[PDB]
């Protein structure tokens, strides 16, 4: 029996890791996919955890569309929609 | 704000011979991949320099007689074995969070470029000054523009940092209210306002660039403007 | 670092617990709404490793709208949408 | 199709007293949360009444000296203690993968729903007949029903089952192009056609429909259909 809050906690993790490697690696463009794949699948845009980073995957144009504003960022959390996933919502 | 204490505030080694510097954030700078803790190193008169990036990785050129270590909230820097080149001051700085900050600064002792800024100005205080820093177009639009600002003798300070394709601004606190960063991609021309200008606002104020992705490391540097306010 | 395979396979058997809750026991209610939420969002319906119970969830309309009919659930497969996820695609 | 193999053939016991009944699968027909196998009890003239669902959960109304164990391919019915009502022939039947199977049958010698179905029915080798299975006493357009072919002596036998939303349907590829199963919302009935018949037809034939979620257990039977081809 899988648990709820460790598989939703791994996924997280997953994700923040692509997100830091998209910014900080111009090698793993496998990095820059999985980030924007996440960004339009779960219609979010980065994270809370890494607002710094965020900002740069944003104006690197891997974040879905509409907002592109830093304002907004606060609002379009990852990891609350992971959250919302695992939860049925 | 993430506070970094650096240890020793000067050094001096002879020619041999270790160096140790110490730096100490106030919470933890590390992710589960990455910190996030860089060495900077600066000679008189000219902006800081990328040493060490991300705790432990050289930047292309740096010998390999430099080596950083460290995790979580302490990092150190070592030098060995210490050569003339070396003498300068040595700052640490995270790129964990906003704002950005430095280390206080340890002072070591012996026992081509991007980023054209505005020339020096004098200026009356209560007034405004708007500092340049100008790039080749091209490389201007998809580059995040960051501001520091260094008082003479004191440290470096993180003022803000705007993103040259739509002018996106994001400020450090402290200066959201007094600094105004402006980019226009037709003059491939980045800008720094400050205004109600005050004996303390008399610092040099460097422009600094990040790498394509917006790596939060500052590799490109200008030569500072020299701003001095006085009646 | 995170193993992708691992966390694929446990978002697979999450899914799968949920798909199976769903139909097996009647008011399980957040079994039925994790199991849309996973539809709606990651664009499929059901599984190949379930075919019986997905029938059943096909037609209690806990899939996605306008897809409904036995015949396509072959091509609908949520593992292979995880599978995508997480590889970035 | 996974195979289901029930042991012994036929058991007596006296009141008491254990009486224990074996069933093995093909393949695995368990999950790590669920099998997915079933237990039905069918006494001579009515229809299979389920007992035990999901290995080891006594359905409501059944008695708890009948229990259920069992996991991956070997499960096991027990009654104790037995009582002289429980004469009947006991069915293993699995719904894990399409087809359902039921397993080979045993019989033990002792020491508001409801769904109407048509009548009996004798035809010629070669032509068609169309069982109906009026439901009342739930939400038949919400369903799913099943049917199921009992030959003479022999065992249970899955056709297929159907959606009675939308008349969508899965068959038993052994009965797919012979029986015809469609759906009347309007009429709540049920209705299965018979093409090409023989004296291999020749059964009486069920009407079983599933609970609220379409869980893929038989609920409620109908009498059944007696059809019988002869010249």
């Amino acid at each position: 029996f899988v648990n709820k809050d460790q598989i939703a906690k791994d996924v997280k993790q997953f994700y923040d890791q692509a997100l830091q490697q998209a910014v900080v690696d111009d090698d793993a463009n496998n990095a820059k996919a999985v980030v924007k794949t996440f960004h339009e699948t779960l219609d979010c845009c980065g994270s809370s955890t890494l607002t710094a980073l965020t900002t740069s995957v944003l104006k690197n144009n891997l974040c879905p569309s509409g907002s592109n504003i830093i304002s907004n960022l606060f609002k379009e959390d990852c990891h609350q929609k992971i959250d919302d996933l695992f939860s049925g919502k | 704000d993430i506070v970094l204490t650096q240890s020793p505030a000067s050094l001096s080694v002879s020619l041999g011979q270790r160096a140790t510097i110490s730096c100490r954030a106030s919470k933890s700078v590390s992710t589960s991949i990455y910190s996030y803790m860089h060495w900077y190193q600066q000679k008189p008169g000219q902006p800081p320099k990328l040493l060490i990036k991300y705790a432990s990785y050289l930047e292309s050129g740096v010998p390999a007689r430099f080596s950083g270590s460290g995790s979580g909230t302490d990092f150190t820097l070592n030098i060995h074995p210490v050569e003339e080149e070396d003498a300068a001051t040595y700052y640490c700085e995270h790129s964990r969070e906003f704002p950005f900050t430095f280390g206080t600064g340890t002072k070591l002792e012996i026992k081509q470029v991007q980023l054209q800024q505005s020339g020096p100005e004098l200026v009356k205080p209560g007034a405004s000054v708007k500092i340049s820093c100008k790039a080749s177009g091209y490389t201007f639009s998809s580059s995040w523009m960051n501001w520091v600002k260094q008082r003479p003798g004191k440290g470096l300070e993180w003022i803000g940092r705007i993103y040259s394709g739509d002018g996106d601004a994001i400020y450090n606190g402290k200066f959201k209210g007094k600094a105004t960063l402006t980019a226009d991609k037709s003059s491939s021309t980045a800008y720094m306002q400050l205004s109600s200008l005050t004996s303390e606002d008399s610092a040099v104020y460097f422009c600094a660039r990040e790498g394509k992705t917006g790596d939060l490391l500052l590799r490109s540097w200008g030569q500072g403007s020299a701003l001095t306010v006085s009646s």
